[PDB]
């Protein structure tokens, strides 16, 4: 995770429960740890003038 | 006290098993198979040199 | 938290996006393949919707009932005691 | 406000005029593809609607359940 | 309150007579073609009732959510 | 006071005369005027079906509820 | 009193070997050609049930269901 | 023992390795062929799970219905006095 002060690049924060007291302080919670998946389709001309999938 | 931590890292024996998938023959023929593969982690230091996630 | 349409849900699970659905009650806690999340709301019952989730190889989940306890349900009982 | 029939507005979902349709229990709010409004109620359970609601692209929402805060309701069952 | 059964309402229905009901709970009252009002009771829940009255054509209305008040009733109970 | 599904089987066979239905019981009005009481074991979606293909009477009433008056009373008789 | 297993209920009765079937709520009461008896639960609500009893040519037997008690209210509220 | 969703049930029971299995409203404990033991939520009513179990011949039993004792009920209603 990242926290920030008054919108600045700050200290990246360490996993788990961290414990700080700051307010002025703001934390934008999500940078997940995973593998990500994303698909594609369509229908293409060739180069002999062809249309596959 | 709060500037240190730790991660686990297991040296257990693992697997992996696939789906079905295409290939095609010698002769011009189509088959599909098959596998599971056997794996372990051999030395303990370049694994997270290299994966650098520690995520298997 | 951003709340989205029955209807996008399932034209976007048909569409092979979806990998997680915790459901509880009518509460649905949708996770994309795309690791972002959000919540749904079934209109009502949909005899057709279990299917319809496990027919694609979406991985579904269930969540157990939260019962009132007995020591802080007589506590409140028992609070104008 | 403005109160229509479940049966009429079955046929003119069946005419294809409707874009967004919002569902409480039994209410039906309703706001068709010409900016106009009404209201109608779900007679009773229905096995066949959410199929002719979804296979035209009637666009739908579902809001969540009123639960009563706890508080509330023993502060006005002291007295 | 002149009742007409649900069965031979059903039948009168086959024969095409009503032009419309408003529907409440279990009861069904109904205004049929020939101006006459009146009124049935439905024996257990019935699948093919609506799409029954569909088929026909016939009107049918809901009736707006019946609810008792919870306002009165804490303190009238506390009175 | 009789077997469901005797009763099953005397309605295939066309003897009942009426279907006076209230609740989860059925009294039986046949053609020879024998009454009893059956009882409904479990939900059956048929029975409806099973009945209405055989042109008998079938007739349901409003229930009796519990008179509010007396609601009142068990609500301050104590 | 012997609790058995809902399956092998099915494997009986699909076998044609029980006649006598006791229906209240969601316990059986069971009495099979040899006057022994058990009981058993069924797990969830099926609607093959009694077409599967009605088929096998099996009978039944059921009873009203239980009227409520007063008397821990009476016992309760009254002292 | 590990919670498990309920569409890896589903492929498990699929492949007949579930022995016994006992049914509470919603809430499920399995016993596997290889001793091991889970327990498992249902999401959403489903009418044709039963037959799915039954024609893969697993044991499937029940249990009694909890009734709380009214003399429990007058005890802690008596609890003022």
């Amino acid at each position: 995770g990242v926290v920030t002060r008054f919108g600045k690049f700050s200290h990246l924060v360490e996993p788990g429960l961290n414990w700080k007291p700051t307010f002025i302080d703001e934390v934008k919670p999500v940078n997940v740890e995973a593998v990500r998946e994303l698909a594609a389709s369509g229908v293409m001309l060739t180069s002999d003038e062809n249309v596959v999938r | 006290p709060f500037i240190e931590t730790v991660k686990m890292l297991d040296a257990r024996i693992q697997t992996m098993d696939n789906q079905a998938d295409r290939f095609v023959t010698k002769e011009k023929k189509d088959l599909i198979v098959d596998s599971y593969i056997k794996w372990r982690i051999s030395d303990f230091s370049r694994y997270y040199l290299a994966t650098g996630g520690g995520d298997i | 938290g951003r709340k989205v349409d029955y209807s996008t849900f399932l034209q976007e699970v048909n569409n092979d996006q979806v990998r997680e659905a915790r459901i509880n009650g009518r509460e649905i806690n949708v996770t994309k393949k795309d690791s972002n999340r959000y919540t749904t709301y079934i209109p009502v019952q949909d005899p057709k919707l279990l299917d319809n989730l496990l027919t694609k190889n979406v991985k579904v989940v269930g969540e157990p009932p939260e019962e009132p306890s007995l020591l802080a349900s007589i506590f409140i009982s028992w609070f104008p005691m």
